[PDB]
DNA sequence: CGAGTAGCACGTGCTACTC
DNA sequence: CGAGTAGCACGTGCTACTC
C-alpha cells in the first residue's frame, strides 16, 4: 500500500542523504592539514578540528596584515631616509 | 537496563556533536547569524578554508616583496651619507 | 487543502578499543 | 560469551514548510 511505499521512499532518500553527508565529511577533513593521515577521523573529531584550524587561520591573517602594514610605513621611512641623506 | 543506558550515551554523543556544528558554524563569517544544514555548514567551512589558505598566501606573498624592498633600501641607506 | 519533502532526532545492534 | 562505551549507519520517528 502507500503506507509501504512512503516508507520504503524515506529510507532510500535518507540513506542517500547520509551518504551525501559523509562526502561534505570527508571533503572537508581533507582541508585540514592536522588530518593529513586520518582519514577515519570521527565526524566530532573533524567538527572540532576544522573549528580549531580555522580560528587558527583567521588570527593568521590578523598578524600578517599587522606585518604588511608595518613593513610599509618601514619603507616609506627608509625612502625618507635616502630623500635627507641626497646623493653622493 | 542497558538498553536505556545505552540509548542515553548515544543521544549524548550526537549532542555534543550537534553543539560542534554550532561551533563550526560560528567559525564561518558567511555562516554567521544565518541560517543552514548541516550539509551546507560543512561544505562553506571547506570552501571557506581554501579561500582563507590563498587569501593568507597572498598576504605572506607582498610581505617577502615589501621585505625584499626594505633590504635594498636598507642597503642604499648604507653606503650613502657625507660621502 | 493535506500529503510530500527536508533535515535532524532517536533506538538499536554490532565492532573495536581500553581497562 | 567480561564490562563499559565511543562511533557508526540503518530504519524509522518527527514536523515545519511547501505546493
Amino acid at each position: 500500500g502507500h503506507m509501504n511505499v512512503k516508507r520504503r521512499t524515506h529510507n532510500v532518500l535518507e540513506r542517500q542523504r547520509r551518504n551525501e553527508l559523509k562526502r561534505s565529511f570527508f571533503a572537508l577533513r581533507d582541508q585540514i592539514p592536522e588530518l593529513e593521515n586520518n582519514e577515519k577521523a570521527p565526524k566530532v573529531v573533524i567538527l572540532k578540528k576544522a573549528t580549531a584550524y580555522i580560528l587558527s587561520v583567521q588570527a593568521e591573517e590578523q598578524k600578517l596584515i599587522s606585518e604588511e602594514d608595518l613593513l610599509r610605513k618601514r619603507r616609506e621611512q627608509l625612502k625618507h631616509k635616502l630623500e635627507q641623506l641626497g646623493g653622493c | 537496563d542497558k538498553r536505556a543506558h545505552h540509548n542515553a550515551l548515544e543521544r549524548k554523543r550526537r549532542d555534543h556533536i550537534k553543539d560542534s556544528f554550532h561551533s563550526l558554524r560560528d567559525s564561518v563569517p558567511s555562516l554567521q547569524g544565518e541560517k543552514a544544514s548541516r550539509a551546507q555548514i560543512l561544505d562553506k567551512a571547506t570552501e571557506y578554508i581554501q579561500y582563507m589558505r590563498r587569501k593568507n598566501h597572498t598576504h605572506q606573498q607582498d610581505i617577502d616583496d615589501l621585505k625584499r624592498q626594505n633590504a635594498l633600501l636598507e642597503q642604499q641607506v648604507r653606503a650613502l651619507g657625507g660621502c
